[PDB]
RNA sequence: UGACAUUGUGAAGCUUUACUUAUUCAAUGAAGCGGAGCUGGAAUUCCACGUUCUAGCAUUCAAGGUCCCAUUCGGGGCUGAUCCGGGUU
RNA sequence: AUGGGGAAGCUCCGUUUCAAAGGCCUGAUGCAGGCCACCAUCGAAAGGGAAUCCGGUUAAGAUUCCGGAACCUGGA
């Protein structure tokens, strides 16, 4: 106390050297990072047509949790469990002399774009979930309209990583349930009448609605300031 | 959760882990034997009249040396082939294209002695 | 016909400038935050001669706002700038000779020099010896100012473009007649090899449009069109009028 | 010559004073005088500004 | 499968959705290098038609050349 | 020089004006942009929001303040240096 | 050259720029850890440049060898 002094440094324009502040906003990010951010910016600035803007609508943090909880019980067999099933079947074919009905009928979420599309077309799909962030969005742009025309409930779900962890993969565009058990029939029934409520019911009104046109902050502030002082003119 | 604080606007490549090679096979089957051992560096002496004068008076041996050898190699090679310490080595390139090395031994060895020990008087 | 001299001068080779002895590029400070909001103070360490340039350069030491270093900037000296003088560059600097101010922060009739053509670069207009720009007027509505250039031309530029107060110094340099050809030789020895010039009318007809003939005469009109291709632009290019003025022709 | 300064003792390359082998004695005196005088002027200007601030 | 849908939809180059997708992807391709590794084909259906198979050892590069 | 393509989005009446994302120009080691908020002055509005006799000095994640663990002889957070948007301008 | 960008192409522009471009001090390949942001390289036997002189010596060597006497650099 008697020796240590308070010397508040003057950090003005011409005073002492400016301290090391946070320059995270001005970082010259790499080319790939700049391409990422400017692609998102451009894609949200340009007027996204309705058939793409309808993917901005996803399940809420509750319906998504409920749906993934339902599908977790129907995650397909892993490699080790299929191998164990093959040991059981190898025992059964030699001993019991039977192949079908030697194991209980499988009940798992169907996945794969080329499989779920055929299921939807044949109307065997009880419920379908679509990843909202596939890189060639053309893979699933037609899926909601196909679902609506085939009379099958679809949900533009959040994240293909969740679908991948569902189907024991890294990524999976679409995950479909086609044969659910009587125990979970009530759960699926409650899932629908809500999923189609926020997705399928509103399809005919999201088909007429474009999106995008969300200016940046520095232009939105300018537009607000121009709307003011001119509304009262 | 907030993003990392950055005190410099210049983004730099992070220093990742660098591995060391563990090849599945050796680069070559067998390591090469010593390419410039003593018997390759010290080729033969020179016994011209001037070289004889140098060995008799200056306590200097004169050796023909391969062009790929340097003063350290010549010193070590002489020390190995003929057990005498050398005081200095002076190398030149003869106009016929071969190294000529004047190896001056220490004061306590006789060039005229070890020359006739080698075989040339 | 052969590629004429003026045609040959664009490819470089021997027609590049002789930039060995130049002290450096004469430029102002970068439009930093400090300079564009308030002002920063530098000290005129030394005024030096720049080879191939009539106006003396001034070297001003500026403290670095974001680092210890001493950013030494090679200004163009203004008549009045001296060693040991403090140069205040920025928007909040007071209006004295040698200070750099944005053109929106100076009153009308002000004499400036080394004027920025557009806010952000480092000086474009009125940098030759004895030359200056007059602040004709302002326009805060569009953030512009109108100025009068050395060539008598009126220009409008963003009010945040900077410009040093005063005149470029070294004025009247062209008053003294170079007596000897050697004076011009040494003048252009540091300038781009543009001397001595052989008259095209003395050239052979292959080497120049004016060449040839049993008398040294041009032969056709020397007022060459603006749209004439390269190699025909020898003489008076896009000449609206010719001959001696014989009139007031403004001041 | 520039390299020979490496081979000689520190005594031959400096003068026993602040800015020993870099600035002249008179320049050192002038900059000491400047430092003291205009630091005191800074203090005086701060005092004047502080007393004028209350003149509201 | 979805490939019939993809190969029929891609034939509508002038549709609004494809126009928007093209206007975004052309900007990306201009931003990236003249020749650069493309991780996955933009048109997987067309890649399959031309001979691509999403397995190891099949490489897709993206290239831009000057028109005219 | 004209048309077609990149080339998109709006208004007001062939015309004018408007928008940033395409594209174009320039600079910096992408350092302080935009919006908001304090603080005083003028007067809800606007303004500034640490530096001008002098050829000195200005660096150690900053001293102070405050809160933790260890206090070790040390380490750490906040403030000092207002908040929000990551559009470098 | 590289990053880049042109060019059918041999190659061209470009030399720090539309780049995620590294080596220095350590105490021990992280590192205690820190440091720095400069920018491949080539380019002079007359430019800059670490330090050697005398006497003697050969058929022909020499500020190089011999005798003597010094200095510089690097490192223990």
């Amino acid at each position: 106390n008697p020796l240590t002094h308070s010397t508040p440094k003057n950090f003005g324009i011409g005073q002492a050297v400016q301290p090391k502040r946070n320059l995270s906003r001005y970082v010259k990010w790499p080319e790939y990072v700049r391409v990422q951010r400017q692609k998102k910016i451009l894609s949200i600035r340009l007027k996204v047509p309705p058939t793409i803007a309808q993917f901005q609508y996803t399940l809420d943090r509750n319906t998504a949790a409920e749906t993934f909880k339902l599908f977790n019980k129907y995650r397909p067999e892993t490699a080790a469990e299929k191998k164990e099933r093959l040991t059981k079947e190898a025992a059964a074919v030699a001993e019991g002399k039977s192949k079908q009905d030697a194991s209980p009928k499988p009940y798992a979420v169907k996945y794969g774009l080329n499989h779920v599309v055929a299921l939807i077309e044949n109307k065997k799909a009880k419920l379908v979930l679509i990843a909202n962030d596939v890189d060639p969005i053309e893979l699933v742009v037609f899926l909601p309209a196909l679902c609506k025309k085939m009379g099958v409930p679809y949900a533009i779900v959040k994240g293909k990583a969740r679908l991948g962890t569902l189907v024991n993969q890294k990524t999976s565009a679409v995950a479909a349930l086609t044969e659910v058990r009587a125990e979970d029939e009530a759960a699926l029934a409650k899932l629908v009448s809500t999923i189609d409520a926020n997705f399928a019911d509103k399809y005919d009104e999201v088909k007429k609605h474009w999106g995008g046109g969300i200016l940046g902050n520095k232009a939105q502030a300018k537009m607000d300031k121009r709307a003011k002082n001119s509304d009262s003119a | 959760k907030a993003l990392k604080v950055r005190t410099s606007a210049t983004f730099r490549l992070p220093k990742t882990l660098k591995l060391a090679r563990a090849p599945k096979y050796a680069s070559k089957a067998v390591p090469h034997y010593n390419r410039l051992d003593s018997y390759k560096v010290i080729e033969q002496p020179i016994t011209s009249e001037t070289a004889m004068k140098k060995v008799e008076d200056g306590n200097i041996l004169v050796f023909q040396v391969s062009m790929k050898a340097n003063k350290y190699q010549i010193k070590k090679a002489v020390k190995e082939l003929y057990e005498v310490d050398v005081l200095k080595v002076n190398t030149l390139v003869r106009p016929n294209g071969t190294k000529k090395a004047y190896v001056r031994l220490t004061a306590d060895y006789d060039a005229l002695d070890i020359a006739n020990r080698i075989g040339y008087i | 016909g052969r590629v004429i001299r003026n045609q040959r001068k664009g490819a470089g080779s021997i027609f590049t400038s002789h930039t060995r002895l130049r002290q450096g590029a004469a430029k102002l400070r970068t439009l930093d935050y400090a300079e564009r909001h308030g002002y920063i103070r530098g000290i005129v360490k030394q005024i030096v001669h720049d080879s191939g340039r009539g106006a003396p350069l001034a070297k001003v030491v500026f403290r670095d706002p974001y680092k210890y270093r001493l950013r030494e900037e090679i200004f163009i000296a203004n008549e009045g700038v001296h060693t040991g003088q403090f140069i205040y560059a920025g928007k909040k600097a007071s209006l004295n000779v040698g200070n750099v101010l944005p053109l929106g922060s100076v009153p009308e009739g002000t004499i400036v020099s080394n004027v920025e053509e557009k806010p952000g670069d480092r000086g474009a207009l009125a940098r030759a010896s004895g030359n200056y720009v007059i602040i004709i007027g302002h326009n805060p509505d569009e953030n512009k100012t109108r100025v009068r250039l050395p060539s008598g031309a009126k220009k409008v530029i963003s009010s945040d473009a900077r410009g040093v107060i005063g005149v470029i110094a070294g004025g009247g340099r062209v008053d003294k007649p170079l007596l000897k050809a050697g004076r011009a030789f040494h003048k252009y020895r540091l300038k781009r090899n543009s001397w001595p010039k052989t008259r095209g009318v003395a050239m052979n007809p292959v080497d120049h449009p004016h060449g040839g003939g049993n008398h040294q005469h041009i032969g056709k009109a020397s007022t060459i069109s603006r749209g004439a291709v390269s190699g025909q632009k020898a003489g008076l290019i896009a000449a609206r009028r010719t001959g001696l003025l014989r009139g007031s022709q403004k001041t | 010559r520039p390299r020979q300064y490496a081979t000689v003792s520190k005594t031959h390359k400096t003068v026993s004073r602040a800015y020993g082998g870099s600035r002249c004695a008179n320049c050192v005196k002038e900059r000491i005088i400047r430092a003291f005088l205009i630091e005191e002027q800074k203090i005086v200007k701060k005092v004047v500004k502080e007393q004028t601030e209350a003149a509201k | 499968g979805a490939y019939k849908y993809l190969e029929e939809l891609q034939r509508k180059k002038q549709s609004d959705v494809l126009r928007f997708l093209q206007r975004v992807r052309v900007w990306e391709y201009r931003q990236k290098n003249v020749i650069h590794r493309a991780a996955r084909p933009t048109r997987p259906d067309k890649a399959r038609r031309l001979g691509y198979k999403a397995k190891q050892g099949f490489v897709i590069y993206r290239v831009r050349v000057r028109r005219g």
